[PDB]
């Protein structure tokens, strides 16, 4: 190893960058979607619309 | 989404036929909570003095009562219809006998209507009857009404989205579907069957063989009429929160006798009663309402099943005030 | 503006640091 | 007055009903069922009383004969009279019509019960070109295993005992289906290759497991006539041997569970 | 007695197949409908807690049960378990037709034409629709289609009552109502 | 377990041999490719495809149909692309809603319906020809064509023939996912309950029949695949232990058997019969029977049950009823 | 490497540009559509239409 | 053993890091989602929305 | 504010420690 401290790196000998990469891509995208849409489906916490909340108002 | 067990089940037809209602116990609870805000009867008063017709000056419906009774009614009315604006809502504060505010003159007519229901449609509403509350549920705009286009959402206390708005032309199909239990049937059954007495609901032939002279070409009805009936039924079901087998034995939708429950009779009267309401009390109000109330084709709003039942087979689970407010009917 | 609402910073920040330091 | 009314109680629908029925049964009986008797009929009798005629209604039964003109010359006529002349090594439990039979010697070698084969024509199965259909991968050099699978060549064949019977020499391919039919293994202890149907072995990463028969009886799997091609009869012979072992490998395979 | 008969039937088959040194596929396949019977007559009624939820024995009578049951959810056609099952039912039928025909065409090619080969089966389909599933696998596939008629349906059946009490169309609301494009 | 019946463990690759037709060896189209996943259930190779005239034509009409269908579906959501995609199953192309008898209906009410109908009809046909011709091209028998025929005919019956015999286009099936299904209920309600029509019966019988039969045949072949019973054609011409067992198995169970060849006939016959039975029923309906239940009652086939809740006389028929 | 600081680039020896390119192309396109159409299905933030948003007005 | 105490570690001779890793990944994700959404479906313990709780109020 | 209620702390914490110490 070129000046390392742990052996962490050896993970990639075991695991495969391409899998991890492609997976993370997906994983994060989905989560990101869930949150975004999720938020935009509330009343508080929707930008993109007039305040449906009727927050305390009536 | 996958609604968890158990289920309330009843039996409405002969054993082994799979007829009867099927309820989510949760949902019923929720509805039962909702139908409990019905304000309790007002404390009864001693009938003492002269008739209101001699006391006041602008009574044209409730002439019979005593001064004290009369005000009781007014108090009840207030609570059922316009609790928030109070008395003020349809009276000039000082000259009470003024017909100035618009709701006043609607309200006089509503009184006549309610009376009539509790007198002439006893065969739908029985000894249970209705009060303003039945429909209004404590607002001056009853939370389920109908216009001549399908609108959404069903409950007009919620706020519409962009696609739900009537003006959004792309959203029509959905506006329609939600009215008929999410099926794709392409007819608005309110305007076909309920608004007036102009169509026949019965579509099935009452004989085994095709009857010569009504059975071919332009003699025959269009298969539309079947779909349209199937639509009216879908909606009725959702308006009562129930399924076909609460009234028909599917074996033969068309048949009565041992193939229909007693409910089906009541429903038949039901239909004839809403029609009367719409054609005779409700629809000719577009003369009296402000334009703000009126629909796109300049019509007043009208009633269908949901307007009262609101998703229960008995409106307000059959809670009544019929003995407590005999001003509201029946009459002699 | 986080007023004792360091909550998400706590959840976001902490690991961020040890992820920095553990795999070196 | 009604459409479709033949009387005050008789309507055209009602008549059609029966009609429909009629046809169904007719087809079933006067056709389909006849077509069914092209193989193995007329029925044979080894107890009953002076009978040249099955369930009665039926010695017409057999339809008149077809004549399949075969792809690579010759004709077959159906139904036929193909006689069984192998002399079965089976003793009867009772002399009775439908009482079962006991094998006299080794059932796996004497080829009886689940170990019996059909006397098929002693010819090689062919392609549309006229090549041999079933061949090993020494011959079909053009054919190969799909990239991404385990090549079973080299692996140990473990039998029912948990004992290595030998090692895999080759795969055999169907040339007209692109499908593998046989493993050719080298039976250890002798100087012989035996052919196992691929439907009798669970192929793993390390080993081929053969539940069918015991290690010792790999020595007696029927011998191939040629080295590089297989006849139709030899196929049946090979297959029947292992399947027979499903009832005859161990004595307990006979018995009921209790 | 019914259950009795069915099961005894199925086990008999196992004994038979043992005797012949063939696979047990047949008995097992026969197990699927048995299960559906059990689902309708036993489980679903258990879950709703009465026998009165099961179907009656009677040629026309049984259909009346089917009929009303289905209108208890307002339009059974929309129940997604049903959709799948129905699809299989149809595919299966069509597929049997094709398999039937294809063998028969090869065997009985008309005139004094020679019986054709396996390659001709393949060619034929790879022409008409451009794919051939191949000879063994059709058998395998047939078994699969057939079987999911009930396997998938069983889901829709059990669901109705214990896990869903509204009309089946209302259930597609999940999609119809995703608030994004509502 | 035996894994070799469920999926394929070791896949084979190699040169596929083309059977030369009578004509149109030239009109095979495309680079044949493989799918390793598909290779686990069947052949992996996916091209080429025959083209020729019938094809061309079938596609021609077929597409036109599709276009007219979709286009009108779009027009239902007023072309809002987002809504289209959300509402898609609920959209359809409907036949005429007024009574025009059998006159060619106005464009906006059923006109377009009719056109697509005609074109769908034409594609079906062109295709039929494809199926039939190809068979003849390769010296096979015509069985598939004839089965397919019946199917087509049943489509005709519910599409135009029935409408015709009662004489109104209003009775046509609509195009669209949900709406083709709503048709089913309407149609049944109208003709007094289809469970009670005998041909609906027959049909279903045969349909379930197919289920039974394929499961059985399917299972049977796999059970004897160890003896090479999947090689069904060689089994016909030179009977091996495989089908001997298969036969025996069935004989010892239900007490009669088939042949390897004839089982195929049975299956083919049952398949056909679904479609035929159906067609008949459809033709009879509206034309000779108006209400199938009532008809079953006239022949006393219909079961009758006692009342659970009190029996209810129809209110329409009371003294002093409204309308 | 032409005066490069990292090894970053070796990624394309691992990954396959053609896949990446094609995926992004699609990925992006979709997100883009979601945003466009999704926006244009509100009341505020719909250009293309009259403000039937009726913002608070009535 | 490079200054170890137990043999714990031999587990990875027996188990396979990759299986464990990949499963834990999924397992945790699911529990995480469960809790998150679970919480956000109550009345107390919903952030993201106005206090629907009507805590005692009405 | 975590007062009187160390429940989750105990549940979370305890294992955290013995997981630390057992597998060295
Ligand atoms: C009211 C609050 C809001 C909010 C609160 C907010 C927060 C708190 C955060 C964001 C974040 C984000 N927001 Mg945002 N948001 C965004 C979009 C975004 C993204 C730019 C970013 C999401 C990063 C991510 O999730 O990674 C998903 C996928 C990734 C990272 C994949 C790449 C990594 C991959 C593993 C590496 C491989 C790459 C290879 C080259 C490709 C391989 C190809 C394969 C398939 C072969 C849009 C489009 C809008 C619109 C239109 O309104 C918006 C509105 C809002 N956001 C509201 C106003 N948002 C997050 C961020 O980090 O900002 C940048 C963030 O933390
Ligand atoms: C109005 C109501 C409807 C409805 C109500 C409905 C219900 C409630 C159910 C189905 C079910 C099914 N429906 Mg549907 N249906 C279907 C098709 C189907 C089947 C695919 C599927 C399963 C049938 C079944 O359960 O077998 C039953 C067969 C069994 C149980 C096996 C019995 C065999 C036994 C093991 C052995 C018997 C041996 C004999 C006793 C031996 C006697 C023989 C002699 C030789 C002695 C079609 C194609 C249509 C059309 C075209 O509209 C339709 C319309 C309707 N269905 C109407 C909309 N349907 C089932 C399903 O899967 O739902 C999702 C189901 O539960
Ligand atoms: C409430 C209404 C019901 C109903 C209404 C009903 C009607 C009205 C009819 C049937 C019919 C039938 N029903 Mg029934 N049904 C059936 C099953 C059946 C089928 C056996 C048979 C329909 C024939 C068929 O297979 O269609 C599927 C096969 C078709 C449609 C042929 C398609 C072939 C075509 C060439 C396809 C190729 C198309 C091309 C690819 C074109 C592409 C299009 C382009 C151009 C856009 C079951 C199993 C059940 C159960 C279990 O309850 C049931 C209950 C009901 N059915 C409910 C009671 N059913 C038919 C019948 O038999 O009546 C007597 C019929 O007319
Ligand atoms: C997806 C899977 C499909 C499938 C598969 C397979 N199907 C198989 C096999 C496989 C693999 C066999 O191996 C086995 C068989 O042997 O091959 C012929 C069999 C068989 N499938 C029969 C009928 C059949 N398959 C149906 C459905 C599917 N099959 C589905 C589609 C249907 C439908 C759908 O209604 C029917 C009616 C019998 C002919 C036969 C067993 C005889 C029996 O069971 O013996 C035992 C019982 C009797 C002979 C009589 C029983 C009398 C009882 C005691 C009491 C009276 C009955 C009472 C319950 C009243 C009900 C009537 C009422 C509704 C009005
Ligand atoms: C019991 C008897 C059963 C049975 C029997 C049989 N069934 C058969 C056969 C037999 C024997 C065949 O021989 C034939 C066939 O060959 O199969 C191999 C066939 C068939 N049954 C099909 C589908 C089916 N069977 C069903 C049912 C039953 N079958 C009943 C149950 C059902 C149901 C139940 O819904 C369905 C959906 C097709 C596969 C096939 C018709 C192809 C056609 O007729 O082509 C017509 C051509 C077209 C529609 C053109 C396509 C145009 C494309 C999509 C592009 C349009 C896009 C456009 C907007 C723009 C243009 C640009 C473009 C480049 C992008
Ligand atoms: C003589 C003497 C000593 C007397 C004294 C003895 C005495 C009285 C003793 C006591 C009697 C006792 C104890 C018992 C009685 C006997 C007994 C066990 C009886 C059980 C009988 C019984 C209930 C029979 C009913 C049969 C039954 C359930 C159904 C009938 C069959 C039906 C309706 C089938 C559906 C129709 C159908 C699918 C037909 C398909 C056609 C065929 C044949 C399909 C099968 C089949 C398939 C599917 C193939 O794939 C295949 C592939 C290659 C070759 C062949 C075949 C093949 O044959
Ligand atoms: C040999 O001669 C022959 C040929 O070769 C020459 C042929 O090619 C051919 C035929 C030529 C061909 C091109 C054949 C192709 C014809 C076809 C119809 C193939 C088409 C098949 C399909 C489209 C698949 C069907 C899919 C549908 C109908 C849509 C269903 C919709 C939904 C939502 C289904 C949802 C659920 C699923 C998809 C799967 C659910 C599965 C389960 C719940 C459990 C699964 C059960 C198992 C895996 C079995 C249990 C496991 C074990 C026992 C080990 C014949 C006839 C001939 O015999
Ligand atoms: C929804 C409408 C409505 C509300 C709310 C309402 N009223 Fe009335 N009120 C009427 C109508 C309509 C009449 C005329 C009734 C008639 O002619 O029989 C009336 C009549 C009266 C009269 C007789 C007028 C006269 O000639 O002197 C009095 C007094 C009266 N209301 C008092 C009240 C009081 C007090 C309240 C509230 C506490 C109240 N009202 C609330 C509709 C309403
Ligand atoms: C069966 C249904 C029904 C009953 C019962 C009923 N109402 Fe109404 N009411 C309506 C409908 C529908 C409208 C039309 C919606 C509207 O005008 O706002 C309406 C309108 C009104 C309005 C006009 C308010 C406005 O702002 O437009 C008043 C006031 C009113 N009702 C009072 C009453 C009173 C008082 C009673 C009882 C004595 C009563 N209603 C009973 C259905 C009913
Ligand atoms: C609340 C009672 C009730 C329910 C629930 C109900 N119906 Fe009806 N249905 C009726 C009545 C009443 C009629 C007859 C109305 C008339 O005479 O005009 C009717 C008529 C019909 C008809 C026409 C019969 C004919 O004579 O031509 C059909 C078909 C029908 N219903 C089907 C359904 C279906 C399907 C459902 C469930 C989706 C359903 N109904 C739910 C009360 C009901
Ligand atoms: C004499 C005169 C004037 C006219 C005679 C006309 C004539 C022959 C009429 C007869 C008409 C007939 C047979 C009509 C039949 C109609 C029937 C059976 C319709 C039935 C079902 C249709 C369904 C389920 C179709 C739904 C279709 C869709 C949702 C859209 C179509 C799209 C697809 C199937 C996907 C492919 C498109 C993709 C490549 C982008
Ligand atoms: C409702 C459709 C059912 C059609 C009937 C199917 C025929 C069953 C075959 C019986 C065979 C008779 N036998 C024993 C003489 O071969
Ligand atoms: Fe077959």
């Amino acid at each position: 190893a070129t000046e390392y401290r742990t052996a962490s790196w050896k993970l990639w000998l075991i695991l495969d960058p391409r899998r991890v990469l492609t997976a993370l891509f997906v994983y994060l995208t989905v989560i990101a979607l869930l949150i975004h849409f999720g938020l935009l489906s509330t009343d508080r916490l929707n930008w993109w619309e007039f305040q449906r909340g009727l927050p305390k108002a009536a | 989404c996958f609604e968890p067990p158990p289920a309330t089940t009843t039996q409405t037809g002969f054993r082994g036929l799979s007829m009867g209602e099927v309820l989510h116990p949760a949902t019923v609870k929720a509805k039962k909570e909702r139908d409990a805000q019905y304000p309790p009867a007002l404390a009864a008063v001693k009938a003492e003095g002269p008739p209101v017709s001699q006391v006041y000056k602008n009574v044209k419906v409730l002439g019979n009562l005593t001064e004290a009774e009369f005000l009781r009614t007014m108090t009840a009315i207030t609570e059922w219809v316009s609790p928030q604006e109070g008395c003020t809502y349809c009276h000039d504060e000082n000259n009470l006998a003024s017909e100035a505010k618009y709701p006043y003159v609607v309200a006089r007519r509503m009184l006549e209507m309610t009376r009539a229901i509790n007198t002439n449609w006893t065969q739908h509403v029985a000894q249970t009857g209705v009060t303003c509350y039945t429909c209004h549920r404590g607002t001056p705009l009853p939370p389920y009404v109908r216009y001549l286009e399908p609108t959404l959402p069903l409950n007009n206390r919620e706020t519409p989205t962009h696609v739900e708005r009537v003006e959004t032309r792309s959203g029509y199909v959905v506006r329609l579907a939600k009215y008929t239990a999410y099926s794709a049937l392409n007819y608005d059954p309110f305007t076909m069957f309920l608004a007036n007495d102009k169509r026949q609901v019965r579509v099935v032939p009452q004989t085994a063989l095709p009857l010569v002279g009504v059975s071919r070409g332009k003699e025959r009805r269009p298969l539309s009429d079947a779909y349209a009936t199937f639509a009216l039924m879908m909606s009725i079901s959702d308006s009562l929160g129930t399924n076909c087998t609460f009234c028909h034995n599917a074996q033969t939708f068309e048949s009565w006798g041992k193939k229909s429950t007693p409910q089906r009779a009541i429903a038949w009267w039901g239909i004839r009663m809403v029609r009367d309401l719409n054609m005779n009390y409700l629809a000719p109000l577009n003369a009296s309402l402000p334009a703000s109330r009126l629909g796109r084709q300049g019509e007043a709003p009208q009633a269908d099943c949901r307007t009262c039942h609101q998703g229960v087979t008995k409106p307000l689970f059959g809670a009544s005030r019929l003995k407590d407010y005999p001003e509201l009917g029946p009459i002699k | 503006s986080d007023w004792n609402l360091w909550v998400p910073l706590g959840i976001l920040g902490i690991p961020t640091i040890w992820i920095a330091l553990t795999y070196r | 007055m009604y459409h479709g009314a033949l009387a005050q109680h008789l309507d055209i629908a009602q008549l059609v009903w029966y009609a429909q029925w009629l046809v169904i049964w007719t087809v079933v009986l006067l056709y389909l069922r006849r077509e069914d008797r092209r193989e193995g009929y007329p029925l044979v009798e080894p107890l009953g009383l002076v009978k040249l005629a099955p369930e009665d209604g039926q010695v017409y039964e057999l339809p008149y004969p077809k004549t399949f003109v075969l792809p690579h010359g010759g004709t077959v006529t159906v139904p036929r009279r193909r006689p069984e002349t192998r002399e079965l090594k089976l003793a009867q439990t009772d002399g009775f019509e439908g009482a079962p039979l006991q094998p006299t010697g080794n059932p796996l070698v004497d080829a009886v019960g689940p170990a019996s084969y059909a006397e098929r024509a002693e010819v090689v199965d062919a392609t549309v070109d006229g090549k041999a259909k079933i061949v090993p991968l020494r011959v079909a050099t053009d054919f190969s295993i799909a990239e991404g699978d385990v090549d079973p060549r080299g692996l140990p064949v473990v039998a029912a005992d948990g004992v290595e019977a030998g090692t895999v020499t080759d795969l055999w391919v169907d040339r007209s289906e692109h499908y593998f039919r046989y493993l050719e293994l080298s039976v250890a202890g002798s100087a012989r290759t035996a052919l196992i149907p691929l439907g009798f072995c669970d192929v793993k990463k390390d080993k081929i497991v053969v539940t069918s028969i015991l290690s010792e009886q790999f020595a007696n799997v029927p011998r191939l006539q040629s080295r590089d091609q297989i006849t139709l009869r030899e196929e049946d012979k090979v297959s029947a041997y292992y399947a027979g072992g499903l009832l005859y490998a161990t004595p307990e395979r006979a018995e009921s569970l209790l | 007695c019914a259950l009795g008969a069915f099961i005894s039937w199925m086990l008999r088959e196992v004994e038979i197949s043992r005797k012949l040194g063939i696979g047990w596929h047949v008995p097992l396949a026969f197990c699927v409908p048995i299960f559906m019977f059990c689902v309708l007559q036993v489980f679903r009624p258990l879950l709703l807690g009465s026998w009165g939820h099961a179907f009656p024995y009677g040629i026309l009578s049984h259909l009346d049960w089917v009929n009303n049951f289905g209108y208890q959810y307002l339009n059974w056609h929309y129940n997604p378990g049903h959709m799948s099952s129905v699809s299989f039912l149809f595919v299966n039928a069509m597929a049997l037709g094709l398999h039937g025909g294809l063998i028969l065409s090869v065997a009985n090619p008309g005139d004094g034409d020679k019986v054709k080969t396996a390659e001709h089966e393949n060619q034929y389909f790879r022409d008409v629709v451009g794919y051939s599933i191949g000879a063994l696998s059709i058998h395998r596939l047939g078994l699969f289609l057939a079987s999911n008629i009930f396997l998938t349906g069983a889901f829709g059946t059990i669901a109705s009552g214990p896990f869903w009490t509204r009309g089946w169309p209302e259930w597609w609301g999940w999609w119809l109502d995703i608030p994004f494009w509502s | 377990a035996d894994y070799q019946t469920i999926y394929t463990q070791i896949q084979a690759r190699g040169p596929h041999i083309t059977v030369s037709g009578e004509w149109g060896d030239n009109d095979r189209v495309g680079k044949p490719f493989y799918s390793y996943w598909l290779g686990k259930i069947g052949d992996a190779q996916i091209g080429p495809i025959y083209l020729g005239a019938s094809g061309i034509a079938a596609f021609a009409f077929g597409s036109t149909a599709i276009l007219i269908i979709l286009f009108n579906m779009a027009a239902e959501v007023h072309f809002d692309p987002l809504q289209f995609f959300r509402q898609f199953f609920w959209l359809g192309l409907y036949p005429p809603k007024a009574q025009y008898g059998m006159g060619i209906p106005p464009l906006h009410d059923g006109g377009w319906w009719l056109m697509a109908g005609l074109f769908m009809t034409l594609s079906l046909g062109s295709w039929w020809i494809r199926v039939y011709s190809r068979a003849r091209a390769l010296g096979l028998g015509t069985h598939i064509a004839w089965n397919f025929a019946a199917a087509i005919f049943f489509v005709l019956c519910i599409g135009c023939i029935h409408p015709t015999l009662v004489g109104s286009w209003s009775e046509g099936v609509p195009f669209g996912i949900w709406p083709h299904i709503d048709w089913l209920t309407a149609f049944s309600i109208r003709y007094g309950n289809f469970y009670y029509c005998p041909w609906h019966g027959f049909s279903i019988g045969f349909a379930y029949g197919c289920g039974l039969l394929f499961a059985a045949h399917g299972a049977t072949i796999l059970a004897v695949a160890r003896f090479g019973g999947d090689r069904e054609i060689e089994q016909i011409t030179d009977r091996g232990t495989a089908v001997e067992r298969a036969a025996l198995f069935w004989r010892w169970t239900i007490g009669f058997n088939a042949t390897i060849e004839s089982v195929h006939r049975w299956g083919w016959f049952f398949s056909l019969m679904v479609m035929v039975s159906a067609s008949v029923g459809i033709l009879l309906t509206g034309t000779f029977v108006d209400n199938w239940y009532l008809w079953c009652v006239k022949h006393g086939a219909a079961p009758d049950y006692p009342a659970y809740l009190p029996a209810t006389p129809d209110p329409a028929s009371l003294p002093g009823a409204p309308k």
